[PDB]
């Protein structure tokens, strides 16, 4: 299966990632926990490569 | 292939991508479905490629399961696209 960096940060601590289709795409943090500022300017890259947001499940992770 | 009409990360750094990460967000798959707390770990291989250890906590089965897996780049390792198998 397709594997695929769509945007990154400079320091390595952010990451979309997508799959060979819009069906598969996910967003990693070296934290468990994320920013609203970092969400949306993920979601802000997702919708403009035209994938389908409401699709994400927000996965249970420590401090969420 | 990457999907149609979509940027790839092309000044890429491997060594740097290397360790740890926590899943925030997922498009849901029977793979993945239900799981809770997942990380996926990335590590250098003799032969160039990534291995992938995939992680995540089962409550049904109430363990922690993995998925052994490996990552080819299909062209240049500047250029962060790559195909993945799990066996
Ligand atoms: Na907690």
């Amino acid at each position: 299966g397709g594997y695929n960096v769509i945007a990154l940060d400079r320091e390595y601590r952010h990451a979309l990632v997508c799959g060979p289709d819009r069906d598969y795409l996910w967003i990693n943090s070296r934290t468990p926990t994320i920013s609203d500022e970092v969400k949306q300017e993920m979601l802000a890259v997702a919708t403009r490569e035209g994938f389908d947001v409401s699709k994400f499940i927000w996965v249970q992770q420590p401090g969420s | 292939t990457p999907p149609r009409g979509v940027t790839v990360v092309n000044n890429f750094d491997c060594k740097r991508y290397l360790g740890t990460w926590y899943e925030i967000a997922r498009f849901d798959h029977r793979a993945e479905r239900g799981l809770e707390k997942v990380t996926a770990t990335y590590s250098l291989r003799d032969d160039g490629g990534l291995n992938v250890i995939f992680k995540g906590y089962n409550p049904d089965r109430g363990m922690w399961q993995q998925y052994v897996g490996k990552a080819y780049f299909t062209g240049a390792p500047t250029r962060a696209a790559l195909k993945v198998a799990f066996f």
